[PDB]
């Protein structure tokens, strides 16, 4: 790929076979930094490391209740209880042929659009005093998220075969902006708080927090409108407990989205037209413990 | 910068619209330029004005994105013939060093008034000096567009004259100088000059002779 | 409030600096922007460049490489002086005080905005002219009328370079005053012609003399009309 910038994604273009099989066209696209690499001229990321299919332009991404169920002759058991924590005995015990509605919401770092916790906010870890186990937190009041990517961008078609139509984000209508995030430094404030009540109900000491130790790991990675966001979460945990304004983070953005197997394929997520901009309720949260703190 | 003419009636609307249209959000200037004289700021942010401006200046603003920017001049006077410079500043663009291309404006139908030409003889000095000159002078016609004919006695003249190109006033109306450079002794040997001035359809004759 | 008046040469030879001043009336020279543009006849406007209240420096990359735009504090004076001049230089220039504006379209603290100006108060203009040619005082030949109403004047003769100014009783009589523009003649001299219309009753005698003035040439000259 021969690419250039803008002013971050480059504008590439390259020469590919048409319909046709001995006819070569030159196209012009956007690609996101994090979707190409060096050899200027470039190339796809993923090139070197496997096979990569283009998500069909049909399929959405929605995270719908599934409602898991057992065969007949067989049962799920429920736990009523408003504070049971992770593992042990239940005594407010109920049958349920199928579970609630689950939306396999694939997230991180930040659990989005989950299931609430009545009564208090509960903390769940297996050996809580091994800091090799992760922690997850469920929170009783939601703290809204707030994500867009405002750049109006567009979809070309680019016919490389009979039927196989690959869409490309033409180019950037208007303001060229930043992809980001917003919750409320309040509600993050006072939840914040209430993670902080519960860290030393199973601790003592101080509590701090701070930033994370290829990027789906160090960022809060999910999908917002179909694209598959990378919003540095600095700015979420960054503060030490002894005992308006809007909390907005720089999201980047993909469109190569390898798997988590072992060195096989990877997906391509179609450019979305026009502006971009979800909102979700971030009700749970994946900690990792680590001298006096 | 190369011109783009337009042509409005007086009283009308003009709608001088950007040669340079914005990618992103603008802030757009308008200048109105007489040529040969200052600048004057119209139009700053993209529809705030300065102080001591028209209401009937209004410049289109960018509040919702794919209105283009246009310079909007109702109930058009005389005095707003002049030059209209469209500076745009949007964020994909760089940095506008370059005003607008231009926008020369011309008024269509407005009253025709003839010149009143005055036609000085040498002076007594520079007669002395052994050199002529006649100096036919042309002021308030319109519009500015004149032809001069020098008449020595009856037979013209051609050889050893300039004019000016005719050039506006304060009033709107044109102004124009001709001279013609004669030999002190061509001067004398000749009974009479004219000066006609040909403006539109009909001529003037301002005659001379030396006593 | 403020005003700008300009003051330079008025002629420069080829290779050469072509400098010049600026100094402003009822305003700080340290808390604006400044901004210079010149035009050309047969060319549009064109800014040269800028020097902030900070005496930051920005030219147009079009001749950034001659300019130079300096500031003295001391008075409300600031230069500009261009070099290496050659005869398409040859234009109006002027003394505009530029603003700043912040036009936001994002987030201020992504980056999402942009700075524009706007120049909102002007100078009168200094014209410049570049040619070999040496300068020339002009001369002035007064020019008599001859009866209700009348009209007289004073013709200037062979001048170089424009302009010249043409007052009328020092000052004192300016009603009816109508200075004509030149006459770039083919010896490349140019040659003015003013005239006032006068009661036919002040003829005699109500005296008439016109000041004549050509700045490249430190002549200050008047002359008397009369029949
Ligand atoms: C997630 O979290 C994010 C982070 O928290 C959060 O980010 C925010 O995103 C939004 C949108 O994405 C951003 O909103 C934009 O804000 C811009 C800035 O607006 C501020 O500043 C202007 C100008 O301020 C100067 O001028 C005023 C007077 O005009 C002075 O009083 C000021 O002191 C100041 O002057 C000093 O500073 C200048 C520097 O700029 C110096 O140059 C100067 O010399 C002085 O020193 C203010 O007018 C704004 O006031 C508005 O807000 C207050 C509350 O504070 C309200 O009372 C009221 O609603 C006011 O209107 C504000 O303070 C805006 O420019 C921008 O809106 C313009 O742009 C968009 C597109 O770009 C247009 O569609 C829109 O219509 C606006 O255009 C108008 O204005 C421009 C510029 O003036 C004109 O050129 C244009 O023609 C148009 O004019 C029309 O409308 C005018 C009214 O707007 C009207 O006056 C005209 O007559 C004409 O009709 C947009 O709102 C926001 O900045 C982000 N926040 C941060 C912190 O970055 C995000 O929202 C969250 N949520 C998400 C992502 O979902
Ligand atoms: C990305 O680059 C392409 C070129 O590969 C740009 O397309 C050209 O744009 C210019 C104007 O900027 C036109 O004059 C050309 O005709 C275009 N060429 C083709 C083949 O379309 C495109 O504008 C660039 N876009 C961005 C956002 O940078
Ligand atoms: C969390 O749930 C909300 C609400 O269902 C999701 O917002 C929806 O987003 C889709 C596509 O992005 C839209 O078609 C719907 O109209 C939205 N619903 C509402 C009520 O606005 C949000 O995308 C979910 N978040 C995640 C990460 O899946
Ligand atoms: C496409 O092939 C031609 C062959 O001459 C080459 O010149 C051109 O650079 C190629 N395009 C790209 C983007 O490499
Ligand atoms: C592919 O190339 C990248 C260069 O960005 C490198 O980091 C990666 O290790 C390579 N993978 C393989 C399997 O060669
Ligand atoms: C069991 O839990 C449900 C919901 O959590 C609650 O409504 C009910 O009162 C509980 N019953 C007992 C016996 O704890
Ligand atoms: C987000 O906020 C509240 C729950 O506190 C609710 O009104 C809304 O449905 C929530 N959205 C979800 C759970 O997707
Ligand atoms: C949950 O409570 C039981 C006792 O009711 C306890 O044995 C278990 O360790 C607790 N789980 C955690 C993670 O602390
Ligand atoms: C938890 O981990 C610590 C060391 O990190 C170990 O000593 C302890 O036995 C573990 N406890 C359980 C219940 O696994
Ligand atoms: C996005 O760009 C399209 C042009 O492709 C335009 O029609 C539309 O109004 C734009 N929308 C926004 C929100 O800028
Ligand atoms: C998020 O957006 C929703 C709807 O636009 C709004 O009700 C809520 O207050 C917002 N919260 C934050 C933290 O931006
Ligand atoms: C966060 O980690 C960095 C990396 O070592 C460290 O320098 C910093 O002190 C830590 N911040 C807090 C508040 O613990
Ligand atoms: C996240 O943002 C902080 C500043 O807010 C920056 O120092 C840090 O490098 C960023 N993290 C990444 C992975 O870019
Ligand atoms: C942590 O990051 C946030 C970003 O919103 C910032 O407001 C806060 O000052 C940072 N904490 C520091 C610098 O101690
Ligand atoms: C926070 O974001 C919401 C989302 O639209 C916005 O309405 C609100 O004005 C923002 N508040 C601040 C202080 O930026």
């Amino acid at each position: 790929l021969n690419c250039n910038n803008v002013n971050e994604m480059k504008n590439c273009s390259f020469n590919v076979t048409t319909s046709i099989r001995d006819k070569i066209k030159k196209e012009y696209a956007l690609f996101y930094k994090l979707d190409v690499v060096p050899l200027t001229n470039y190339r796809l990321i993923n090139c070197n490391t496997s096979v990569i299919t283009q998500a069909c332009p049909k399929v959405s991404f929605e995270p719908i209740p599934i409602h898991y169920c057992a065969p007949a002759g067989f049962a799920i058991l429920k736990c009523n209880s408003k504070t049971f924590n992770g593992s042990g005995p239940c005594t407010n015990v109920s049958t349920v042929q199928c579970t609630h509605g689950i939306r396999p919401v694939v997230s991180t770092q930040l659990l989005l659009n989950g299931s609430l916790a009545e009564e208090e906010i509960v903390i769940r870890s297996e050996n809580i005093t091994d800091n090799a186990k992760t922690i997850i937190v469920q929170l009783n009041e939601a703290v809204e998220i707030n994500c867009t990517r405002p750049n109006n961008n567009t979809r070309k078609s680019i016919h490389i075969g009979p039927g196989r139509a690959f869409y490309a984000t033409g180019d950037i209508i208007g303001n060229i902006r930043q992809a980001h995030c917003n919750i409320s430094k309040a509600r993050w404030n006072e939840t914040l708080g209430q993670i902080v009540a519960k860290l030393e109900e199973q601790f003592p000491k101080t509590i701090i927090f701070n930033h994370s130790s290829d990027p789906e790991i160090v960022t809060h990675s999910f999908n917002c409108g179909g694209e598959f966001f990378y919003c540095n979460t600095t700015p979420l945990f960054n503060s030490t407990w002894n005992n308006e304004q809007n909390i907005t983070l720089q999201c980047r953005i993909k469109q190569i989205i390898n798997m988590w197997q072992g060195v096989g394929k990877a997906m391509y997520a179609p450019p979305i037209r026009g502006q971009i901009r979800c909102s979700s309720n971030i009700t749970g949260l994946l900690l990792t413990r680590d001298n006096g703190t | 910068s190369y011109v783009r003419p337009l042509s409005v009636a007086l009283g009308e609307t003009a709608s001088i619209s950007c040669g340079r249209q914005a990618l992103g959000s603008r802030a757009v200037q308008w200048y109105q330029h007489r040529p040969g004289q200052a600048p004057i700021l119209l139009i700053y942010n993209n529809q705030d004005r300065p102080s001591g401006i028209p209401e009937r200046f209004s410049g289109t603003p960018d509040i919702n994105f794919g209105t283009r920017a246009t310079l909007t001049i109702s109930g058009v006077e005389a005095g707003d013939e002049a030059d209209y410079y469209c500076h745009m500043w949007d964020s994909r663009s760089g940095f506008s060093w370059s005003f607008g291309g231009a926008t020369r404006l011309t008024v269509l139908g407005q009253p025709k008034a003839a010149p009143s030409v005055t036609l000085f003889p040498p002076s007594s000095e520079e007669l002395q000096a052994n050199k002529a000159t006649l100096v036919c002078l042309i002021s308030d016609f319109y519009p500015g567009a004149v032809t001069v004919a020098w008449k020595a006695d009856s037979s013209p003249v051609k050889a050893g004259v300039e004019t000016t190109t005719p050039s506006k006033q304060s009033n709107n109306k044109y102004a124009a100088s001709s001279y013609l450079s004669l030999t002190p002794m061509q001067w004398k040997m000749h009974k009479s000059y004219s000066c006609q001035v040909t403006h539109e359809g009909s001529t003037v004759e301002k005659t001379v002779a030396p006593t | 409030q403020v005003q700008l008046q300009e003051s330079g040469p008025g002629l420069v030879k080829p290779s050469e600096t072509l400098s010049l001043t600026c100094t402003v009336s009822g305003g700080s020279i340290s808390n604006y922007y400044w901004s210079w543009i010149r035009q050309s006849p047969g060319k549009g406007l064109e800014w040269i460049g800028y020097i902030s209240d900070s005496e930051s420096t920005n030219y147009n990359p079009s001749l950034k490489s001659r300019v130079i735009i300096s500031v003295d504090t001391s008075k409300n004076q600031l230069s500009l002086k261009l070099n290496s001049v050659t005869a398409a230089d040859s234009a109006i220039y002027y003394c505009a005080r530029a603003q700043q504006g912040k036009r936001i379209y994002g987030m201020v603290s992504f980056g999402e905005f942009f700075y524009y100006y706007y120049m909102d108060v002007w100078g009168k203009g200094t014209t410049v002219t570049v040619s070999s040619a040496s300068t020339k005082g002009p001369s002035v030949f007064p020019l008599a009328p001859s009866s209700g109403t009348a009209a007289l004047g004073c013709l200037v003769k062979d001048y170089f370079p424009e302009p010249v100014t043409v007052s009328w009783n020092s000052g004192a009589l300016t009603s009816g005053v109508h200075t004509f523009p030149a006459v770039l003649q083919s010896s490349g001299l140019y040659s003015l012609s003013s005239v006032v219309t006068v009661p036919s009753s002040s003829l005699g005698t109500q005296t008439y003399i016109c000041n004549v003035n050509h700045k490249p040439s430190n002549t200050k000259v008047d002359k008397k009309v009369e029949p």
